[PDB]
């Protein structure tokens, strides 16, 4: 039972190494990246219309740092007047 | 009291008996 | 709120990227002129006939490569290779520039990569084929960044991580919007155990493309597992499954593993533990109804069936996994560990120790195998040998939180007697680890600590004995009460000593 408790503590820690099958990257996987020779550039420029706002709120919640404040302006050079 | 409530048989080492009390039928090839 | 699915990011994208990118029908102009032919990939498209028709009509190479990509989606890697070869035999590519031939060489490179990936075998042969195709592509057209990406992937497969990282640095110099470069860099960083550094790349790729394959959320969940935020990992994996409900059973496997871990480490009562464990078993079985030969699923089920005293079926599954996935050393280690655990009931101490050693040699990260090896050494009365092995493991892994290892070290040193100071250190470390883990502290460690402190500090020994008695409650024994009474007698606590003696 001591080894059973040790297994429960460890569970399946070192068994996730094989589960890295999702890390492999292949060009042909994307459906629309290849239909034209420049479809890669089109899709890279297709998401320029999108931004963080267009992301789903739940997917935005997945963006966790490992809000603007009114008193931090972005610097300018010409000012106004 | 949740810190003391969580302490039970599986933490004490009776986990294997608990799994033995859980019965399930699989479609095993072997 | 807005539904989180594939259709969400479909509607987010313009309709040009919605329907055209997923067309299953290919339009091919004919050589006769304005005549065209439309062939739906839903039907059984023959590779040879389609290639012959394309060669006769001399269609644009885009159609050839799109058909190759679709046949890749169909799994016809041989068919896609035939398409690429006959396209190289076609008049269009022969009369086109070397750029088209280089692009088709890179497509054949991707075909070799997929052939290796789908089998996880014949790695050298497919790697050489891919290298030759990529070298031909680079010679024909060296300005294509896809050739650089292929070079980096080739370096990663051969574990030439520095060269691949340099290639991705060059790609970042070219442009920072390259999603594939980000994915490759993050994969290398994860391979180099740079979980956080790969995590920023994962987040950037996900923000740039939520519909990119491979899924960044898999890496994000892996990082959350590395950062202990496994709840967010499970949530992101659920979102990925919503986006990718097909050909992504690995996400379901990870979800089942996370559920099992939560059941093990969070169940507040036996009934809740049973409910969660059975729910995890049912989900694992439901995933198994799709694939019944996945080695990791068999290895996971081996734990349950070992707990069910079904050692024979555990042996069957372990041997089957060893026969299939002997390439993966971790599965060999797990099977050896489970065989040793089974033989422990048979008390094949020599055989179990040999199996534990083989498990350690297969995968050194298996601490449980080494602990079983030490336990088998104890079984064979090898007190000194077990002590030497344990000291070696502790000195190599002083940062490892193996509480039971430290408890065993303390017990061994207490039996030795002269090493009482290491015994105190190890028992205190075990106590601290158990308190941090909210696990029941063994009163035997308290008794050993009190026995050691008898010759050093009667106060600390008495305090530890009181703590052990409080843990025991009604489980107090005659020796504990007698020692408490003697402690109070030496403390001149006549009343308390008399009460303990009574």
């Amino acid at each position: 039972r001591l080894l059973s408790a040790l297994f429960s503590k460890d569970n399946f820690r070192y068994l996730m190494n094989e589960t890295s099958d999702g890390l492999d990257v292949n060009y042909l996987r994307i459906p629309g990246i290849i239909e034209n020779e420049k479809s890669l550039g089109k899709l890279f420029s297709s998401y320029k219309n999108l931004a963080i706002e267009n992301l789903h709120p739940d997917d935005r919640l997945l963006l966790v740092d490992p809000s603007p404040v009114f008193f931090l302006r972005r610097p300018q050079y010409v000012s106004d007047g | 009291k949740l810190e003391s409530m969580v302490k039970s048989n599986y933490r004490n080492g009776g986990l294997d008996r608990i799994i033995s009390k859980i019965d399930f039928d699989f479609d095993l090839e072997l | 709120m807005s539904l989180l699915d594939q259709d969400y990011y479909l509607s987010a994208l313009p309709e040009d990227k919605r329907a055209e990118l997923v067309t299953l029908q290919l339009t091919i102009p004919l050589k006769s002129g304005d005549e065209v032919v439309t062939i739906d990939f839903n039907e059984d498209v023959d590779v040879s006939q389609l290639c012959v028709l394309l060669e006769s009509e001399n269609a644009r190479p885009d159609l050839w490569l799109s058909a190759a990509k679709v046949f890749v989606s169909k799994g016809n890697i041989a068919g896609s290779q035939e398409i690429i070869r006959k396209a190289l035999q076609s008049n269009v590519i022969l009369d086109s520039s070397a750029s088209v031939t280089s692009l088709f060489h890179n497509f054949s490179f991707w075909l070799s990569l997929m052939e290796y990936v789908s089998t996880n075998s014949r790695e050298d042969q497919f790697l050489e084929y891919a290298s030759n195709s990529l070298q031909a592509s680079n010679s024909l057209d060296s300005g294509l960044i896809l050739n650089g990406i292929g070079n980096g992937v080739l370096y990663a497969k051969s574990r030439r991580y520095d060269e691949a990282l340099k290639e991705f640095d060059n790609l970042l110099k070219k442009k920072s919007t390259n999603i594939l470069a980000i994915l490759g860099k993050a994969q290398i960083l994860y391979k180099r155990q740079k979980y956080s550094q790969a995590l920023e790349l994962y987040q950037k790729a996900l923000t740039i493309n939520p519909l990119i394959v491979p899924d960044p959320r898999l890496g994000i969940g892996l990082c959350f597992w590395h950062l202990n935020n496994k709840q967010l990992a499970e949530q992101a994996w659920h979102n990925s499954l919503k986006v990718h409900p097909q050909n992504n059973l690995n996400t379901k496997i990870l979800i089942c593993l996370a559920k099992f871990d939560y059941c093990f480490n969070e169940s507040k009562d036996d009934d809740e533990f049973t409910a969660l464990y059975r729910e995890s078993l049912e989900f694992l079985h439901s995933c198994l109804k799709e694939d019944a030969k996945h080695p990791l699923l068999l290895m996971v089920l081996a734990s349950y069936y070992f707990s069910k005293e079904d050692y024979e079926k555990v042996e069957k599954l372990c041997n089957l996994v060893l026969k299939e996935n002997s390439r993966n050393a971790a599965f060999v280690s797990a099977s050896h560990f489970w065989l040793a655990r089974v033989a422990y009931h048979k008390e094949d101490y020599v055989q179990a120790q040999k199996q534990f050693k083989q498990a350690e040699d297969s995968q050194n990260s298996n601490t449980l195998a080494k602990l079983g090896y030490a336990q088998c050494l104890i079984a064979r009365n090898e007190v000194g040998d077990a002590t030497i092995y344990l000291e070696k493991f502790f000195k190599e892994n002083q940062d490892s939180k193996s509480s039971e290892m430290m408890l065993l070290l303390g017990i061994i040193y207490s039996q030795s007697g002269k090493s009482y100071y290491k015994a105190i250190i190890f028992l205190e470390k075990y106590v601290a680890v158990c308190q941090e883990e909210n696990y029941p502290i063994l009163p035997e460690a308290y008794l050993v600590l009190s026995r050691v402190y008898e010759n050093k500090d009667l106060n600390v020994a008495l305090d530890y004995l009181m703590k052990a008695n409080d843990i025991l409650g009604d489980k107090a024994n005659v020796y504990v009460l007698n020692n408490l009474g003697i402690y109070h007698f030496f403390r001149n606590n006549v009343s308390q000593s008399s009460d303990f003696f009574a």
